[PDB]
């Protein structure tokens, strides 16, 4: 499995922590510690919007599935929602959600008026953006929650935390259905398999693992003796046959999920691979690194 | 076969041996603070150019032939300019390093390494263009002079055009003046990052040695002419080979305890405090 | 699952000795640096000792220097602490802590209030 | 150019965005950023008389200092955010012997952290007056907590401030030497520590930070050009 | 002068004396072959140059 860099997106000033693809599979949003979000047009390598932030320390960003809003947050314990489409013609802060007691590590939209967040205070939350209040709070992790992954049907979601633990939550009731263990260190990234009956986790263990919801246990492990660095990001292809994972060795590895055999390496960055994403049509892979660069591979 | 030619050949071979020894010492201690402080790649290029300078000095001796008279002047004219260009670029880079006041230069390693050679090639390329124009328009030739004396035939070289030689000399002097200016600026820096011995070389080789040979070059004929050339060349080469390396070589081989990271760190901190 | 179990505590007269053991499971024990920490009544957590993977590097805190010794058997996947000449202030609950990530020397958050890779501890009274 | 008119206007908009980004690039690359660390009772809040952020100015150079305090006890994850900062300013209370070993362990953890392997540390040994009074009083003994103090002698290069007692100097330099010997075991020349003695009335701290940052930048530039 | 080239007496006079003597010796070692090569009316010129160079050296040093 050989991929090549088709686009290189330049313009950020500092390390990039987060990125998120649009549903149209063409526009993406990226976040840097310089204090800026940028919406890139992948096809033309054009800057559509540059949003300055009130806080430089941003750790996450999300793109609304409708395409009318973006979200961000970080060490300021606040989730900011920016309205992209206004009559005045400029991006303005739509809402400023407060209530977490720790840094905001991840956020994902459900629709235009619902968002799910995970924080460093060892909890997740479901918000109503209009009222700015937490409709639900998910508790149970004994460590910082790093990443979360919404289900394709937007009914369930998993969270992985710095206690070698992942938890499955139902948004409507607000209770932990199942708890998955098996890692030895902090989980840094988590992602569902496309049909929704399995998910993959990466950690500082330098191993990725596949868990199945129905069997309530892991099925496969992905590691090599040479690898001693932790996984920062993980994602699946459109069909789930390939598992893409970025590491601290400045490289991304492609794994045959069904056989746990490495099939290729994406090696173009010169610093830590912080964020990774795959388009909704499965046509490209975006990797953003601490070297202030974001690349498209196909 | 003449004793004077033997002496000149021995001096050139001795210079070549010393240059090779210095190069080998620098290669051996290639990852030590003293050798790191003086740009490695530019030092290697400069040492190769000094070897070329001695080889060029070797062209003048012998019975003049057309190709030798063609090749003799451009060889030294290009080699000396290459040496001066290396020194100039090195001083300019160290000045830019020491004058920066911003968290990081953000200067790519490959980009800087290639940029150094690119600037060096600019200078040498102007020299090569002048030489190519000269050799295309009016090549120098050999000539059996039978007018200077009645009993003697002098086999000498006729310069195709004195204007081209004047242009080579003028360009070399201009580049040397620019290098002198930049080296004069870089004298307050720590002693490991200075190139203030180029001032000494210019004082002792350009204003004393080369000056004192002006009358000899003004009115003289026959083998002595070539003599002056060779001697002048040797002087410059030896002086340069001294003023840039010998002291450092000493500290690298003898007094080895001064070739330590702590010494360089202390000197840089002292520069920072002042 | 990461499990650390401490044993070998109780009440001992001053000047005695005591051996603490920590059994580890759910991870590769030889890949991690290990620590011994204590918490005294009315006081917070206090780092006591640590030992590296191969056991070549061993460090103590000041009060225990010479009186205590730390060791590890990677074949048995167990950590040992020998305690000699117990001063009356040695009374505390002792924890065997594991460093968060393998192949590292830095060990953040071992004396934190809520650290996942720690144990229940053993009470030592002098 | 095989571009439509609207595509060309989009390109022009992107160009204007790039110009604004370049201006922000100049502004951002001008300013130095510092991370303030140190436990409570050390007085890190009042080190510069100029609290999550702070601006100050020293001779036409801008410093921006960050004190992260609204988080949990664990700092293993968010600390990675501060790996581009010019300096970590670590403040240690020099009078309390009961919690000095905790400060030593924290300084060790910061110094050997993987993502802080290139950041230099400016060390402020605060509260020197209280240490001096406690030493001259004699109620507290460093030997109780640090037995190595007995087999210690004052440095040859140690400087006594005009008017003082040798015991006070011995205590000060022992405290400094603990952090220094921590700092001179894994540095490898990539990063260094700058220790200072500062009381509460001291007002020279900003100048010391300025000089230390100058030195840090010089060393970084030398290494980047592969000259050191 | 070279024995005490590091002594700082009289604004570090010994270093300048050493440099001046080096200039003198270089001037005359270069004078030898320059005089041996000159032919005609210019054989005096070299002497003047030498007489200038060395002299200037001392002053400037
Ligand atoms: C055909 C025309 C030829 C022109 C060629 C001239 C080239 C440029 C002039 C340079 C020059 C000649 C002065 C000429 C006198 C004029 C006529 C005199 C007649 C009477 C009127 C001016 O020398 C001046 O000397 C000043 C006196 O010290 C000094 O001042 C300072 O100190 C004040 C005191 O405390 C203080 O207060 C003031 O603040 C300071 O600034 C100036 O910085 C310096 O410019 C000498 O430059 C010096 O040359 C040295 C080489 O020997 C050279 O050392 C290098 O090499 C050494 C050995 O290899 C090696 O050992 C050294 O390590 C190495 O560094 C020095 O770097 C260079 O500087
Ligand atoms: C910053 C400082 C160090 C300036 C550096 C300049 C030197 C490299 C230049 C300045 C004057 C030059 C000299 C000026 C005049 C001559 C005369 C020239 O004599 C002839 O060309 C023969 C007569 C003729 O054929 O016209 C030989 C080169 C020489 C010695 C030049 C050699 C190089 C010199 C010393
Ligand atoms: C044919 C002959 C007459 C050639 C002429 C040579 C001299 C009359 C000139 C040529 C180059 C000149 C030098 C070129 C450069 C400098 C550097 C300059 O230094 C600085 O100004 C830098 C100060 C700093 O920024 O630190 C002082 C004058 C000086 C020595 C000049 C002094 C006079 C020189 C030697
Ligand atoms: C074939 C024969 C007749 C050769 C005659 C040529 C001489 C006029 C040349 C040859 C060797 C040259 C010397 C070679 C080396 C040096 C070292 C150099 O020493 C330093 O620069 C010391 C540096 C410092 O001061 O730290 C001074 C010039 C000098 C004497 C050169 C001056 C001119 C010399 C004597
Ligand atoms: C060629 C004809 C037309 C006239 C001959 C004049 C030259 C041979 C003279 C004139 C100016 C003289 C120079 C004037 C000043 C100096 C400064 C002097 O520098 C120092 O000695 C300072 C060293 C220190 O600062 O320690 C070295 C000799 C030198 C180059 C002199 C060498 C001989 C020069 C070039
Ligand atoms: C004509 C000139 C350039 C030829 C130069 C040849 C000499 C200077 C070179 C040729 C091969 C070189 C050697 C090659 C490899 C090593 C191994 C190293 O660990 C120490 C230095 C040493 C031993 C080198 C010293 C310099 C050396 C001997
Ligand atoms: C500060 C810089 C510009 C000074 C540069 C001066 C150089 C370019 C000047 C100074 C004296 C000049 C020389 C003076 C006399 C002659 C004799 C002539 O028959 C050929 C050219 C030649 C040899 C000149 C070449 C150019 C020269 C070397
Ligand atoms: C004409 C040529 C070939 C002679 C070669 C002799 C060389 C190798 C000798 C001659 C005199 C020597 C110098 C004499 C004095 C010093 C000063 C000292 O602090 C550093 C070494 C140094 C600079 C010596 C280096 C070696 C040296 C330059
Ligand atoms: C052809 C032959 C005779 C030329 C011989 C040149 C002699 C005079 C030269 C060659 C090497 C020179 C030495 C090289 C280096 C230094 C170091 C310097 O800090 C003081 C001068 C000193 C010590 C020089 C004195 C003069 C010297 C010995
Ligand atoms: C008239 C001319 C040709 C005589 C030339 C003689 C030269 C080669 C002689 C004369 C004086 C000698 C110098 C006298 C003093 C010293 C200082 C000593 O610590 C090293 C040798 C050194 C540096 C000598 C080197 C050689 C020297 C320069
Ligand atoms: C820098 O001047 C040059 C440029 C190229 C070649 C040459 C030489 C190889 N031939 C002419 C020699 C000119 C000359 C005569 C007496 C004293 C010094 C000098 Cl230099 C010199």
């Amino acid at each position: 499995i050989q991929m090549r860099t088709r686009r290189t997106l330049r313009g950020h000033l500092a390390k990039i922590y987060a990125m998120h693809w649009g549903t149209d599979s063409r526009l993406l949003v990226s976040a840097s510690q310089d204090g800026k979000l940028i919406i890139w047009d992948s096809y033309t390598t054009n800057k559509v919007h540059a949003i300055p932030l009130r806080s430089s320390w941003v750790m996450t960003c999300a793109y609304a599935p409708s395409g009318n809003y973006v979200a961000c947050g970080g060490l300021d314990n606040i989730c900011s929602i920016y309205n992209l489409k206004t009559r005045e013609g400029n991006v303005r802060v739509s809402r400023e959600l407060a209530g977490h007691t720790g840094y905001l590590s991840c956020c994902r939209f459900l629709d235009d008026n619902q968002i799910v967040t995970s924080s460093g205070d060892t909890t997740c939350a479901l918000w109503d953006i209009e009222t700015g209040q937490q409709t639900t709070t998910f508790t149970g992790h004994t460590g910082d929650v790093m990443s979360l992954s919404l289900a394709p049907d937007t009914r369930l979601f998993v969270s992985g935390a710095c206690d070698a633990s992942a938890k499955l939550w139902d948004v409507r009731e607000g209770m932990c259905r199942q708890t998955f263990t098996g890692h030895e260190s902090d989980i840094n990234a988590i992602c569902f398999f496309p049909n929704g009956n399995a998910f993959a986790t990466g950690s500082d263990d330098a191993t990725c693992r596949l868990f199945d919801l129905r069997a309530d246990q892991e099925l496969m492990t992905y590691s090599h003796d040479n690898i001693i660095c932790g996984i920062t990001s993980v994602s699946f292809s459109k069909s789930g046959r390939l598992l893409l994972a970025g590491y601290d060795d400045f490289n991304c590895n492609v794994w045959d999920a069904l056989k746990a055999d490495r099939a290729g390496v994406l090696a173009g960055h010169d610093n830590r691979v912080s964020c990774l994403g795959v388009t909704d049509d499965g046509m490209a892979v975006a990797t953003g690194s601490w070297d202030s660069f974001l690349k498209i591979w196909n | 076969t003449e004793p004077f030619g033997i002496a000149l050949t021995l001096f050139a071979v001795l210079g070549i041996f010393l240059t090779a020894f210095v190069l080998g010492v620098f290669i051996k201690f290639r990852n030590t603070p003293i050798v790191k402080a003086t740009n490695r790649e530019l030092s290697y290029l400069l040492l190769f150019s000094l070897l070329c300078c001695f080889s060029s000095s070797l062209f003048f001796i012998g019975e003049p032939q057309d190709w030798t008279c063609r090749l003799r002047q451009p060889a030294f004219g290009i080699s000396f300019v290459l040496c001066i260009s290396c020194i100039l670029v090195k001083t300019n880079r160290v000045l830019l390093v020491f004058e920066a006041k911003i968290p990081t230069s953000f200067h790519r390693k490959w980009w800087g390494l290639n940029l150094q050679f690119l600037l060096v090639f600019l200078c040498t390329f102007m020299q090569i263009v002048i030489c190519v124009i000269w050799l295309y328009t009016a090549p120098p030739s050999s000539y059996r002079n039978q007018e200077l004396e009645d009993e003697i035939i002098f086999i000498t070289c006729h310069e195709g055009s004195l204007m081209a030689l004047g242009f080579l000399i003028g360009y070399t002097c201009l580049l040397a003046a620019i290098c002198f200016f930049f080296a004069f600026k870089s004298r307050k820096l720590p002693e490991n990052f200075n190139e203030a011995k180029f001032i000494t070389f210019s004082m002792l080789i350009f204003f004393i040695v080369w000056i004192s040979f002006i009358p000899a070059y003004a009115s003289t004929y026959g083998k002595f002419v070539s003599a002056v050339e060779v001697i002048a060349i040797l002087a410059a080469s030896f002086g340069l080979l001294a003023c840039i390396f010998f002291n450092k070589i000493y500290i690298i081989l003898f007094k080895p305890s001064r070739n330590t990271i702590e010494e360089v760190r202390c000197s840089t901190a002292a520069h920072a405090f002042k | 699952q990461v499990q650390l179990q401490e044993s070998g505590g109780g009440l001992v007269q001053p000047g005695g000795s005591l051996r603490l053991s920590c059994a580890a499971s759910g991870f590769t024990f030889s890949n991690y640096k290990m620590n011994w920490v204590r918490q005294a009544p009315g006081k917070g957590l206090e780092w006591v000792s640590d030992i590296s993977q191969s056991g070549a590097s061993i460090s103590y805190t000041g009060s225990v220097k010479g009186r205590f010794t730390i060791s590890r058997d990677n074949a048995k996947n167990t950590l040992y602490l020998q305690m000699n000449s117990l001063k009356p202030e040695d009374t505390a609950v002792y924890y065997c802590a594991r460093c968060p990530a393998p192949f590292t020397r830095d060990c953040f958050d071992v004396t934190s209030t809520t650290y996942a890779y720690r144990g229940q501890g053993t009470q030592v009274t002098v | 150019c095989t571009l439509s008119a609207e595509d060309k206007a989009a390109v022009e908009r992107s160009k204007m965005i790039e110009k604004q980004l370049q201006k922000d690039k100049q502004v951002y690359r001008a300013t130095h950023r510092l991370l303030l660390l140190g436990a409570d009772n050390s007085g890190k809040s009042t080190i510069v008389k100029q609290i999550f952020e702070t601006k100050f100015q020293v001779d036409k150079v801008n410093f921006h200092m960050f004190d992260v305090g609204g988080q949990r006890d664990e700092r293993r994850k968010w600390i990675q955010c501060f790996n581009d900062v010019t300096a970590i300013i670590f403040v240690v209370d020099s009078s309390d012997y009961n919690r000095l070993q905790e400060a030593l362990n924290d300084f060790k953890s910061i110094w050997n952290n993987r993502w802080l392997r290139t950041i230099s540390v400016i060390l402020f040994l605060n509260k020197q007056d209280l240490l001096a009074e406690k030493v001259l009083a004699g109620k507290s003994k460093i030997e109780d907590y640090f037995p190595e103090f007995a087999r210690y002698t004052t440095p040859e290069d140690a400087t006594p401030e005009p008017g003082e007692d040798p015991r006070v100097t011995r205590a000060k330099y022992f405290i400094r030497d603990e952090f220094l010997r921590i700092s001179t075991a894994s540095g490898d020349g990539r990063h260094y520590c700058y220790p200072h003695f500062t009381c509460a009335v001291d007002t020279e701290n900003a100048r010391r930070i300025f000089n230390d940052c100058k030195d840090i930048i010089l060393q970084m530039n030398l290494r980047e050009y592969n000259l050191v």
